[PDB]
């Protein structure tokens, strides 16, 4: 039926669509693997990098153990990592 | 930056001295431990006779000694029962034995002090999983 | 007691089969 | 046609792009990381 | 071709139901995949493969078969030179690229009919002949591949023999079992618990005798197809269809693919379990092999013990009365192997022989087995499911009878999708009811 | 009076309809879809429970998960700028907020796409059977992901965003409020199962019953996007069926509602039975049963049998499981068979 | 006359006799009256069962202390195995029953039986002028239930295993299944799922968009049902106002618009679906299991981290553990 807006098919097939993207594309691409690469996700969303879970001994999981001061606990949590 | 030279350091000998494995030995001593022993001894057990296990207080136990690298290379020379009364090369891998253990062809000193420098590594991490199973996975 | 009112549950079920097939309204062409 | 460069769907079909193609270089950033 | 001409793209090779020169074309191509492989595997096993380690323990599966047939093993398959192995496996790659330049020619340059290219070559589909004669030929190729068999065991080398009286070792086969009685006898045994089909023959002799006692029909129908046509039920009986010819061929294979994953799971006679890993069942039974002799040797009497619920942890009494293996493994007490058979006396696991005569090769053999069960995960990671990783592994038994089970399967799909299609075809009205003339509608209806 | 302007340009038959439906619908979905995607690969469930939950850490796409928030939690909806995150969305990350953040977002989000079916629909004017069908999902996702844990103690104890994370979810119950016993959810199956079994045997029928109405064998091309004729023969079927298994449709209209209800109910039904184990109030076990085999030790029905099980699954996992509850089983108390 | 067989074999045809009784029907008709009749009168009245090998006989009928829900006619015995015990085999039937004869009886009777009702259902078809493939579509059941039946015990060594025929039983062989194969952990049963999910999903979707564009031709106080009748020439629903709606919830191309091209999607998503799970529990009927990632996921030191998948594996231990308790001798459960 009706049928609207600039087309996929030719769009993809258009020389100045890669033009574009032979940048943009493997530029988010690198950009990210930075995002890894850096360490810098790690400290975005305070994930544990494989040395430091669990310091020396303490073969006890550091569990959060209660709201409103549950911050103030993992923030020791990660005090206590040396 | 976990796995220090100081969770490395197992006693070599019986009277005390003790090495420092590198971690380059630790993983190939895996490696062979698997190739060799995991068939049977996985985790640190045995599969076929569950009343005797690696954990470090039972090779203590043994006879001779066991917790320690001479001990445990020893075995894999010429193994023995838990008293040492009698010699089991023939119903246990061992160089005494390649002729019927293949895999214990390529072994070579070099390789049998890394796989007992693993078993005395293990329970340094792992603990009390090194010792008993499923209760402890 | 239980048993039986199982067993007539089910009986029920198979002469409602038996009806519902050998006594239905036919299908006819419109 | 005069079809137009930027279109809603191009604000649709670009949210779901961009984030995507950015952890798939994350993901295979990740590949790596041992020890 | 093109779709609005002939079928529709997905369904392109249905496209070639009548151009048999393409059609030869497409079967030779791909007659090469198969060798192609054979081949370009054997060599990546080989390239893998570890002189002194168990074959089950590397995940091989072409080797394992060359091996069987007597080639580079020795006592016990000590794998005793690799060559043999490079030779096969090469030997395929480049018959390959011959299958291979024939197929791309036939479907390309060559003609696509070979109508008067050849009229020895061409075919006629409902020519209930000219396929009665390509049939013989083949029927004839497939005998002297038999007798191929034959060959290698009677004259060149022997095969591997795992029940060897020695051992496990190299043996050249020189008494095949002639006589219908027993060849045939396995045709019409129950495929039930202990008596099994085909998948008894624990012997080399009848391997053997049982294929020469194949080609000397196989080949004898050969000719008695390529010198007559079907009968009159014959053809009162098929459909005569090309698509209607390969649905047979097609449960043909599919019924075979589960004798085959049968096969591979059971036999330890045609599959040694010293190149494959060890039959389900019998991993199950050296584990209690393992118990009776560690507790035996340690004070218990096995005899007499009695488990948990009354049966008896290492003896017990198999419904016929042989004295078995006790536990779960009370199931199992059909298998018989090598290693195991010195212990069996008439009555079955005999005492005195348990209580004294059990050679150390067993104590650890069976070790070996319990140790080497038909159990892991598809990420190969060996033993029971709640088991903790290393030691990855998967026997060759599993991965064997879990693919041909799958094949085998869609297989039987496969032939009824056909099977139904074609003999619908030539009624003639796989497209669809005929709007002006409705079967239905012309029924007297049933209320 | 722009009211109109706006609503002419939310109505426009572009290529993804939007709507004002949409105005919730997108901003929620995305919002939700994108926090799993995130948490997925890059925050942890190493505070809140005790694992690696995505593939940052080494997890790969059946072991990855967006995990509920610690016990100690509570009910609490986390909103990052609340008593808990205080503001910080990292910390955030770490307590659980990913959570409530994907289960509240999805929720707005089925609400909205809901609307939106009854937006198209008033529209293109066609009956609302969609959104009425569609009444079974949010039922689903609103008592397995919201009503369940608002029963119980926090929200640590509701399904997890996850493949595996859902399988653990799914022993749980069993072994806890022995789920497959309950009649509810087995009337659910019997729906999901056999509207399955109707979504096939349909397809299959009008697939084997279609007229000619092209030459070649694809005929997939024979039916006329546009009206007329039917494009099987409903009267053929009818009497396949009634002569291979004694009942057969024969009311289209009929067929196409059965087709409605049945998953749709089934769907229901499971729903009301978790509503139910919220309050633990499970279908746990008959006590008739009980009794008998308390007195009688040679009693033995696979109902007891399924209860052993559910003991040992229990017994074990229960530690690693609940954290929160520092657990500690000795080896002699851990209920086991013989050997094994 | 005409010789009667030339005739019994054209009412065995007959092409309007009530029911199709065909030449696959001339079994299915036999075999599914034994087994129907056995397994009705075993699920009423039936003496315990020694399932496993142990002498610990389960009882499963309801004269013995079983509710519909709890009863089932039980698997035959261990001690038996894969060996074929019909009721001659037998001393007396009470051997046949406290060994659990019943089962076998019934099983290679439903089994037979539901293989010549697929084949019926193209005979019939045929007879009808009608396309095959409809016996192909429920090759997918049947599969399973030849998987369920016969395949997982051919591969484990014993009838004894393979789902019994009882409701809590039928609960019995999955929480047990799980424990030894990880099945949830297996891409043939997610596929399963994604297929018996799926396939609902879409039976409501189909259901749901037609009957939301039936042409109006009733009252508002009579069913809406009415509005059609039985073999009425042309459609009675707006194929195009169902894609006209459809296709905007989503998108245009993201739709159907094909009756034909619609209705072969609902009965092939399900259908290779359900084939998948039938050969999952054919192929870890050889013990090719679901996937293992026990202890994962180790962190710097060497100290495992535990990931989803580990909290799975120990409730599944805990399955593994208690499961037929007094049925094991040693360590290893290779059977
Ligand atoms: C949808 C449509 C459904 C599709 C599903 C179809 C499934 C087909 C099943 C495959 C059957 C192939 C028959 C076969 O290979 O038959 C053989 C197999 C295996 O036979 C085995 O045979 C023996 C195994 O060999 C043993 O016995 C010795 C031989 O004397 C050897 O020494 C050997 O080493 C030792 O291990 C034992 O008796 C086993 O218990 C078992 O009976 O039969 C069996 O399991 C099958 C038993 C059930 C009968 C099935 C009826 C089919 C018609
Ligand atoms: C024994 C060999 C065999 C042969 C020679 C044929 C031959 C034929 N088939 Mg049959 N078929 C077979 C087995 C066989 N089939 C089996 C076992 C099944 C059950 C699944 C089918 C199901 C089947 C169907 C459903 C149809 C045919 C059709 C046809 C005809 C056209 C071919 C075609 O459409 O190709 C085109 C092929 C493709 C589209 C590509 C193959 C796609 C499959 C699904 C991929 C499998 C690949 C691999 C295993 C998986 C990848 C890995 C995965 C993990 C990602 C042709 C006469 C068609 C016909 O017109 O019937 C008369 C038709 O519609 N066949
Ligand atoms: C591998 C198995 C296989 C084989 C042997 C064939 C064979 C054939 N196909 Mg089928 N096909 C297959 C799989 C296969 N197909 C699958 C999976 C599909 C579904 C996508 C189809 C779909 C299909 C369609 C839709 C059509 C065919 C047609 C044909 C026939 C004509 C070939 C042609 O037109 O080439 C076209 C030529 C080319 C563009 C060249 C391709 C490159 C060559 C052949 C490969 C070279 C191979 C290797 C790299 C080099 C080796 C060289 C060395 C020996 C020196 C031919 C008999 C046609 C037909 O039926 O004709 C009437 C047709 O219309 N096929
Ligand atoms: C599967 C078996 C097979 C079969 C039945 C055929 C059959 C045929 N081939 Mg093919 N061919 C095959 C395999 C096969 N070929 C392979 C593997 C290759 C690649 C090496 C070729 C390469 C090939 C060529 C290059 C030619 C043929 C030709 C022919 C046709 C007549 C020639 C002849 O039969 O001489 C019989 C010869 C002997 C006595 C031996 C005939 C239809 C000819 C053709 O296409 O003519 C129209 C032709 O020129 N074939
Ligand atoms: C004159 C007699 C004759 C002979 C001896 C052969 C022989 C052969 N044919 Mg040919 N064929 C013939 C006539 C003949 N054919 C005719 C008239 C036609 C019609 C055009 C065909 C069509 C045909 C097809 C379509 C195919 C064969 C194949 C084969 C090979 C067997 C497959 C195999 O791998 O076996 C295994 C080997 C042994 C048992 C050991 C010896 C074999 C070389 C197949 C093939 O190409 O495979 C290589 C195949 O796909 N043939
Ligand atoms: C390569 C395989 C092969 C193939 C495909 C054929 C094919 C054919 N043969 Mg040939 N045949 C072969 C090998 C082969 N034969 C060999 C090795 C010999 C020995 C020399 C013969 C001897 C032979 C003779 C003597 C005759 C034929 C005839 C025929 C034709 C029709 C007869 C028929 O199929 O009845 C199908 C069978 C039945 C209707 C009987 C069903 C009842 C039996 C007892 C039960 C079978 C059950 C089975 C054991 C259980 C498994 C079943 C499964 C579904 C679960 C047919 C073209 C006939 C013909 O027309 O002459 C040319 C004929 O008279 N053949
Ligand atoms: C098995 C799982 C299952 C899934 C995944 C599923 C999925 C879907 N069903 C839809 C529709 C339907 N489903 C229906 C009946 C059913 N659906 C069923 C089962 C499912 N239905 C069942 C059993 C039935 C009964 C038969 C009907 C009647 C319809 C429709 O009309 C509709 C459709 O259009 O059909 C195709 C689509 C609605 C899109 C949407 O709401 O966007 C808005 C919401 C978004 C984008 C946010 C996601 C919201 C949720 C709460 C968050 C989940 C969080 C993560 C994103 C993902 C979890 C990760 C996993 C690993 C656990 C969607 C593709
Ligand atoms: C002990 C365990 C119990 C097991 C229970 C099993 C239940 C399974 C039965 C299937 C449910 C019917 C779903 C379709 C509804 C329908 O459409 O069938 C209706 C008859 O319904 C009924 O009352 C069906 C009664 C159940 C018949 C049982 C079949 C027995 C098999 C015999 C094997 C022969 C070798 C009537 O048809 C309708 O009649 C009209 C409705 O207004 C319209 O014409 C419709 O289009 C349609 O034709
Ligand atoms: C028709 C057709 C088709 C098909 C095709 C085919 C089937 C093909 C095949 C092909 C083939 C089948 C090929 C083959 C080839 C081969 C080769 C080319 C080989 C080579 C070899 C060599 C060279 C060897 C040697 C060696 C050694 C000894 C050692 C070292 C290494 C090496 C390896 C070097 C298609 C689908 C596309 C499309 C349509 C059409
Ligand atoms: C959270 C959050 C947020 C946001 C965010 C977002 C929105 C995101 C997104 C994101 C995204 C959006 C992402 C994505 C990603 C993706 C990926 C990573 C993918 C992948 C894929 C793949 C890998 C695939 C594959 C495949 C399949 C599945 C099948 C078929 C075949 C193939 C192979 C192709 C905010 C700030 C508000 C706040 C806070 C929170
Ligand atoms: C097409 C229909 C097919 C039906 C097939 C079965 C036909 C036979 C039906 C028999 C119906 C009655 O079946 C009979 O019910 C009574 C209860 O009322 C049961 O009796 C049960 O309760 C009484 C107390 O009230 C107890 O003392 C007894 O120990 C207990 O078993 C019988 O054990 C059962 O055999
Ligand atoms: Mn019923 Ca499969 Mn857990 Mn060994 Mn028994
Ligand atoms: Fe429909």
């Amino acid at each position: 039926g009706t049928t609207g807006e600039r087309p996929f098919s030719d769009i993809i097939t258009s020389v100045r669509y890669w033009v574009i993207h032979s940048i943009t594309i493997p530029a988010l691409f690198i950009a990210g693997w930075l995002f890894v690469s850096t360490g810098l996700a790690y400290d975005v969303f305070g994930t544990p990098r494989p040395d430091s879970y669990y310091a020396q001994e303490q073969r006890s999981i550091p569990l959060v153990t209660d709201r409103f001061e549950a911050k103030q606990q993992v923030e020791t949590f990660l005090e206590q990592l040396k | 930056a976990e796995l220090t030279p100081e969770v490395l350091t197992v006693p070599l000998n019986s009277e005390g001295k003790t090495i420092t494995l590198t971690e380059k030995q630790y993983l190939e001593g895996k490696r062979l431990f698997q190739y060799a022993c995991a068939s049977c001894h996985v985790g640190g057990i045995t599969k076929t006779n569950p009343s005797l296990d690696l954990r470090t207080e039972t090779l203590a136990l043994a006879t001779p000694p066991r917790d320690n690298i001479e001990g445990l290379v020893d075995y894999m020379k010429n193994p023995t029962t838990y008293d040492g009364e009698q010699e089991i090369a023939e119903v246990h891998p061992s160089l005494r034995s390649a002729d019927i253990f293949p895999k214990m062809r390529n072994l070579t000193e070099k390789d049998l002090v890394a796989i007992a420098g693993h078993i005395l590594v293990e329970p340094k991490i792992l603990g009390d999983k090194w010792g008993g199973g499923k209760v402890y996975y | 007691m239980e048993t039986i009112t199982y067993v007539f549950i089910f009986a029920c079920i198979i002469a409602l089969f038996f009806f519902a097939i050998f006594f239905r309204e036919p299908p006819r062409i419109t | 046609v005069s079809y137009p460069i930027f279109t809603v769907r191009w604000v649709a079909v670009h949210t779901l792009a961009v984030p995507t193609i950015f952890f798939l270089g994350a993901i295979a950033a990740m590949q790596f990381i041992q020890r | 071709d093109q779709e609005s001409s002939g079928f529709a793209w997905w369904a392109g090779n249905a496209r070639l139901i009548n151009l048999s020169g393409k059609l030869l074309g497409a079967h030779v191509a791909h007659a090469g995949l198969i060798v192609f492989w054979a081949g370009a595997m054997t060599l990546f096993e080989l390239a893998h493969f570890i002189p002194e380690k168990p074959m089950y323990e590397q995940g091989l599966i072409l080797i394992p078969h060359i091996a069987t047939l007597g080639w580079g093993v020795g006592p016990g398959g000590e794998v005793v030179d690799t060559f043999p192995f490079f030779v096969v496996g090469v030997v395929h790659l480049i018959s390959s690229a011959v299958l291979g330049f024939g197929g791309v020619y036939h479907a390309i340059r060559g003609p696509e009919t070979l109508e008067e290219y050849s009229s020895f070559f061409g075919y006629d589909w409902k020519d209930k002949n000219k396929m009665t004669t390509i049939l013989g030929f083949h029927l004839i190729v497939l005998g002297i591949g038999a007798l191929l068999l034959v060959a290698k065991a009677m004259f060149f080398g022997g095969l591997y023999d795992t029940w060897a009286p020695g051992g496990g070792d190299v043996r050249v086969i020189t008494n095949p079992t002639l006589d219908p009685r027993v060849i045939f006898g396995y045709l019409l045994k129950s495929p039930f618990g202990g008596e099994g089909w085909i998948v008894s023959v624990n012997n080399l002799e009848d391997v053997v005798g049982g294929h020469i006692w194949i080609g000397l029909i196989c080949i004898a129908g050969g000719i008695w197809h390529i010198l007559t046509t079907p009968f009159g039920w014959a053809r009162r009986a098929f459909i005569w269809s090309g698509e209607a010819y390969l649905s047979y061929s097609l449960g043909a294979l599919s019924m075979m693919g589960f004798i085959a994953t049968c096969f591979v799971w059971f036999n330890n006679t045609v599959y040694p379990s010293e190149f494959y890993g060890p039959t389900g069942p019998e991993a199950s039974q050296a584990q209690a092999m393992t118990f009776l002799i560690r507790d035996q040797k340690l004070g218990a009497n096995v005899g007499s013990a009695q488990g948990p619920t009354g049966l008896g942890k290492y003896l017990m009494r198999s419904p016929t009365g042989e004295i078995i293996f006790g536990g779960e493994t009370m199931r199992f007490w059909d298998f018989r192997g090598p290693w195991l058979e010195p212990l069996r006396g008439p009555n079955g696991l005999d005492l005195n022989k348990i209580k004294n005569d059990i050679q150390p090769w067993q104590e650890r053999r069976a070790a070996e087995y319990m140790t080497h069960a038909p159990l892991g995960s598809l990420n190969s990671v060996g033993g029971v499911a709640t088991e903790i990783n290393s030691v990855n592994f998967v026997s060759p038994r599993s991965w064997l009878a879990t693919s041909h089970f799958v094949l085998a399967f869609f297989f039987l799909v496969g032939h009824l999708w056909h099977a139904g299609r074609a003999r619908a075809a030539a009624a003639g009205f796989e497209k669809g009811i005929d709007r002006e003339s409705e079967p239905v509608l012309s029924m007297p209806s049933l209320d | 009076g722009w009211f109109d302007i706006l609503d002419d340009w939310l109505k426009r038959d572009r290529f993804v309809f939007v709507g004002w439906s949409g105005i919730l619908l997108f901003p929620c979905a995305y919002l939700a879809l994108g926090g799993w995607l995130t948490g997925t690969t890059f925050v942890t469930s190493w505070y809140t429970h005790g694992l690696a939950s995505s593939y940052l850490e080494g997890c790969n796409f059946l072991t990855v998960a967006v995990s509920t928030p610690a016990n100690s939690m509570g009910h609490s909806l986390l909103l990052l700028w609340g008593p808990e995150a205080q503001g910080d969305f990292t910390r955030w990350c770490q307590l659980g907020g990913l959570w409530t953040f994907i289960a509240l977002h999805g929720a707005f989000g089925l609400i909205g796409f809901m609307l939106r079916q009854f937006e198209i629909a008033r529209l293109v004017g066609v009956r609302p059977y969609n959104a009425i069908a569609f009444s079974a999902p949010i039922a689903v996702f609103v008592s397995v992901f919201l009503i369940y844990p608002l029963g119980q103690s926090s929200w640590f104890f509701a399904p997890s965003f996850g493949v595996a994370a859902i399988f653990r979810f799914l022993l749980f119950f069993q072994g806890f409020h022995n789920w497959t016993l309950n009649p509810f959810h087995m009337m659910g199956v019997a729906g999901v199962l056999g509207g399955a079994l109707l979504c096939a045997i349909h397809g299959a029928t009008v697939e084997n019953t279609l007229f000619q109405d092209g030459e070649g064998a694809s005929t997939f091309r024979a039916f006329n996007p546009t009206q007329a004729e039917e494009t099987y023969s409903m009267v053929t079927a009818n009497r396949f069926w009634s002569q291979i298994f004694g009942i057969a449709f024969s009311n289209k209209r009929w067929l196409h509602f059965f087709m409605l209800f049945v998953p749709v109910t089934g769907l229901w039904m499971s729903a009301i039975g978790v509503v139910g184990l919220a309050l633990n109030l499970r279908s746990y076990d008959f006590i008739s049963q009980e009794i008998r085999a308390a007195e009688d030790p040679e009693f033995e029905t696979f109902y007891t049998k399924n209860l052993l099980l559910n003991e040992g699954i229990r017994a074990w996992m229960a530690p690693q499981d609940q954290p929160h509850e520092n657990f500690v089983f000795p080896e002699e108390v851990l209920p086991r068979g013989n050997a094994l | 006359s005409a010789n009667l067989w030339e005739r019994f074999c054209n009412w065995v045809t007959s092409t309007d006799n009530r029911l199709y009784v065909g030449w696959f029907g001339v079994i299915m008709i036999p075999t599914l009256l034994a087994a129907t009749i056995c397994f009705v009168i075993a699920f009423i009245a039936a003496p315990p069962v020694d399932i496993d090998g142990i002498r610990e006989p389960v009882s499963g009928s309801l004269l013995y202390g079983n509710n519909i829900i709890t009863g089932a006619v039980v698997p035959s015995s261990n001690a038996i195995g894969l060996h074929f015990y019909p009721i001659w085999e037998a001393a007396s039937l009470d051997e046949w029953l406290y060994n659990g004869g019943p089962y076998q009886l019934i099983i290679f009777h439903f089994l037979l039986g539901a293989s010549c009702y697929m084949g019926r259902q193209w005979e019939l078809s045929y007879r009808l002028g009608m396309r095959p493939w409809i016996c192909v579509a429920y090759s997918a059941p049947l599969a399973s239930a030849f998987a369920v039946f016969l395949i997982y015990p051919i591969g484990q060594g014993s009838f004894s295993d393979g789902m019994p025929l009882g409701i809590s039983g039928t609960f019995n062989f999955m929480i047990v299944f799980q424990a030894e194969h990880n099945i949830l952990m297996h891409p043939f049963h997610q596929l399963g799922v994604a297929g018996v999910f799926g396939g609902a999903l879409f039976c409501a979707m189909h259901g749901s968009l037609v009957t939301s564009s039936l042409i109006r031709e009733t009252t508002e106080t009579e069913s809406a049902n009415y509005g059609y009748k039985f073999g009425q020439e042309e459609e009675t629903y707006n194929i195009v106002a169902a894609h006209g709606y459809f296709g905007r919830l989503i998108f245009q191309y993201a739709s159907f618009n094909n009756s034909r091209s619609l209705h072969f999607f609902l009965a092939a998503w399900p259908v290779v679906g359900v084939w998948f799970t039938a050969l999952g529990i054919s192929t870890m009927a050889f013990n090719l299991n679901g996937f293992n990632f026990n202890h994962s996921v180790i962190d710097a030191k060497g100290n495992v981290i535990n990931t989803w998948a580990d909290i799975i594996n120990r409730a599944n231990l805990g399955m593994e553990v208690m499961h037929e308790r007094n049925a094991h001798n040693f360590p290893l459960d290779l059977a």
